[PDB]
């Protein structure tokens, strides 16, 4: 996947816009996992087939009784 | 000072203190060819002859940039799970509403976090965004604080185990050397003192964050010097490449382009070196912050003045722009009194020494008390142990020791 | 004479000596209570017995052997004084 | 080592040890124009074209100089008040005169 | 000018080293002098008094 850092996706020669920049070649998914490959602003990337992009999850959620 | 005089405190005070610690700095990158040359191809060809100077600069800046993210992750990411506080809030009389999150505020930050955030305010230079957004750091902080107030220190060692708040505070008083009944008998007084201390902290902030501001000022000043350095001639006819490229043929232009290249390259090297040194300093500060998070927040510390002045009880973390704030609760003795004291007591040709206590006299009677609080009690064989005879000890005194069994037999 | 100047430090040596004497007098008269709050007096032998409790030995062990411990401490201080006047390389290197 | 054998000490020794720690260094400042040029005005005019090189050097040296004072204050200034020892010195048999 | 830059850089590095040593000294003052330390070999060999 290719990340153009800081440029709007309009100003370029599976196009997903992040606060880091324009990411081309990766598919956005609603699910969240651990990071693996890090991109800025809470977006990570991983391989599982095509490369995907998601928001990282801090951890499991439980309530103490 | 006297050889038979002691001073024992008869009351206490709960004090809350704040500590500020920088954790990370801004992440910047610089493109050598754009800064030194711009869009000139002649300048680029002349630059190629100083081979491998820019790759090292880019490697240095990238290393600093990744180190910043490692710093932040080391400090805040110390919880396995995201614990939550129960909807019903009965923690004795203690009121944690100020430090707890509230949904109305932006990013679901606490009141004090919002007060903290307001206080701190084209040549190839780029600024990269950090990996963890502010909302994620706030979620980490809330998980740590909720785990603390609901389970105590057990969530650091393993799975979280619930315990009522007053019982946990009694455990901590045992930790500093005072008994549990001292807490249970004075619970409302302690709760009121803690609430007033939190109120004073909130008022004090909204009226202290110089350590965090200095980092921002230094970074901005370094960038401003770097950009301003482009205006210098360094000995050439002018500081603009587009003017030198015109008005001159290549053989005459190459020497002045060389002078400009040398000056700008030296400026870049100076900038990168000072950035490396500043990054090392910030790394040391971040390591200190991570150690404080482990030892003051997840546990109770016996180290002197590490967490704060007095006797440490517990700590609460908060997040601030590029840094962390620690609220330390401590126990301070007050209202002391004078007594006379003795090492041992000679009764029936024996020497009696205290078990975890000190002998005191109000001028007529002898009692045994705990060291950090005045709770006098009668001297019996349950309070004391026997060792030898009265000859050896210097300062032994004569008294009587009540034997509880004898009245029962009679 | 080429623009090189040496600036004097803010705290003179007498002020540092006063700080050190205050720390040491507070230690020998109040123990560890002056760090936590107001200083509280306690006889020296009783404080040393508290410290033996701190390392895991009982109090009667101190009270029964007080003169021996005092003599050992005095001899150790004497040996330190003799050793110095005969070690400060870390300060000299700077 | 054996599976039912132990060794218990029957006496003790009081030992005093010394530790040395550096705290601060000397504070120096350098004037660029005097060092590089002296009293030459031609040298000064030629130096102006390498703009802003000396201000950074002076800032660096000043920062080091103030950091030294912060070091000393952090180490020694840890007492609220200046306590004094009583004229009568009865500390058991311990002798702190040295 | 090159000589001056070299001098200033080495001074910055030495100052960082001295700062680390001063922080160690301040921690020792707090934990060994104002208190009694249970950390092994921090204050000295043996059991600290
Ligand atoms: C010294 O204390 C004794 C004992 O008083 C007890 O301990 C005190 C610390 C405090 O907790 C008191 O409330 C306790 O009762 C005093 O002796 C008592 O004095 C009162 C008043 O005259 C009398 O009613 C009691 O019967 C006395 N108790 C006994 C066992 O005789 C004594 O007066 C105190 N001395 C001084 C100088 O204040
Ligand atoms: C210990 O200190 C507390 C704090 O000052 C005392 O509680 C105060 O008592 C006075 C007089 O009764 C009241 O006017 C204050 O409102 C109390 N403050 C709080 C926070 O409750 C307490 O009386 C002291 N203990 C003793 C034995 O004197
Ligand atoms: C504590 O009690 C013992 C025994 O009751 C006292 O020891 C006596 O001291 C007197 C003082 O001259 C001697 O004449 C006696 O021979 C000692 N023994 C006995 C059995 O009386 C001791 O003095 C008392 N301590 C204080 C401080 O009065
Ligand atoms: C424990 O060690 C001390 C120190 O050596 C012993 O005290 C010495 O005893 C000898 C013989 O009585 C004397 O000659 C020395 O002058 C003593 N030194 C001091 C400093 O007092 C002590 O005897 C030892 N304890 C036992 C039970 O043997
Ligand atoms: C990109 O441009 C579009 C319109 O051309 C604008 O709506 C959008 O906000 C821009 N994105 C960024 C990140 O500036
Ligand atoms: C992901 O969420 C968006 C926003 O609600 C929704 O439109 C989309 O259908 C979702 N996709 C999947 C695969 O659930
Ligand atoms: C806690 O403090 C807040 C803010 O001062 C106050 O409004 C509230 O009544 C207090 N008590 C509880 C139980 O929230
Ligand atoms: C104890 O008595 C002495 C007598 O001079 C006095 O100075 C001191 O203040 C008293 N201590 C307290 C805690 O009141
Ligand atoms: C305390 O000192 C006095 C002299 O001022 C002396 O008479 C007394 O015996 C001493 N007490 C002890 C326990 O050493
Ligand atoms: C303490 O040591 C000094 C120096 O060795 C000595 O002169 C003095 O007699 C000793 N005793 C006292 C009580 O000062």
């Amino acid at each position: 996947a290719v990340l153009y850092q800081g440029v709007n996706c309009t100003e370029v020669p599976n196009v997903f816009q992040t606060r880091a920049g324009c990411l081309i070649g990766a598919e956005h998914v609603n699910n969240s996992y651990e990071c693996d490959i890090p991109i800025g602003a809470g977006i990570c990337a991983s391989y599982q087939q095509s490369v995907i992009a998601y928001t990282m999850s801090l951890g499991a959620e439980n309530s103490v009784a | 000072y006297s050889n038979n005089s002691i001073a024992i405190p008869t009351n206490f005070t709960i004090s809350v203190t704040t500590e500020i610690l920088p954790v990370s700095m801004t992440k910047t990158s610089v493109d050598c060819t754009m800064y030194i040359c711009g869009d000139s191809t002649e300048c680029s060809n002349l630059l190629l002859q100083y081979g491998s100077f820019c790759t090292q600069l880019n490697r240095a800046l990238t290393g600093i940039a990744v180190e910043q993210d490692k710093n932040t992750q080391e400090v805040f990411a110390q919880v396995k799970q995201i614990y939550k506080t129960p909807p019903i809030k009965d923690f004795g009389g203690f009121n944690f509403s100020q430090i707890l999150p509230d949904p109305s505020k932006p990013s679901k930050r606490s009141f004090i976090e919002d007060l903290l955030f307001n206080k701190v305010t084209f040549n190839g230079l780029t600024v990269l965004p950090p990996l963890l957004t502010d909302e994620m750091i706030a979620q980490y902080t809330s998980a740590l604080l909720a785990g603390t107030i609901t389970s105590g220190w057990t969530f650091g060692a393993g799975a979280a185990l619930q315990i009522p708040f007053a019982m946990q505070m009694a455990y901590r008083f045992n930790g500093i050397g005072v008994t549990q009944n001292v807490l249970y008998e004075n619970q409302k007084l302690i709760a009121n003192q803690f609430n007033s201390a939190i109120g004073k902290i909130q008022d004090s902030l909204s009226s202290a964050l110089g350590k965090l501001q200095d980092v921002v000022n230094q970074n901005a000043q370094a960038l401003n010097t770097l950009v301003k350095q482009l205006s210098s001639n360094f000995g050439a006819i002018s500081s603009v490449l587009n003017d030198i490229l015109s008005r001159l043929d290549p053989p005459e232009a190459e020497v002045q382009i060389d002078r400009l290249i040398t000056g700008r390259l030296q400026s870049l090297q100076t900038y990168v070196t000072q950035q490396l040194i500043r990054a090392a300093e910030i790394r040391a500060s971040a390591n200190l912050a991570a150690t404080k998070m482990s030892e003051c927040v997840l546990g109770q510390s016996k180290r002197v003045d590490f967490c704060g002045k007095g006797y440490h009880l517990m700590s609460f973390p908060q997040s601030a722009p590029h840094g962390v704030v620690f609220l330390h609760v401590t126990y301070v003795p007050a209202q002391e009194k004078n007594f006379t004291t003795a090492p041992a007591i000679c009764h029936d040709g024996k020497a009696h020494f205290p078990r975890e206590g000190v002998f005191v006299s109000n001028g007529t009677h002898w009692f045994v008390t705990q060291r950090n609080f005045y709770e006098p009690q009668i001297i019996t064989t349950d309070n004391t142990f026997v060792s030898g005879n009265c000859d050896v000890v210097i300062g032994i005194v004569n008294n009587t020791v009540y034997d509880p069994l004898q009245p029962e037999l009679d």
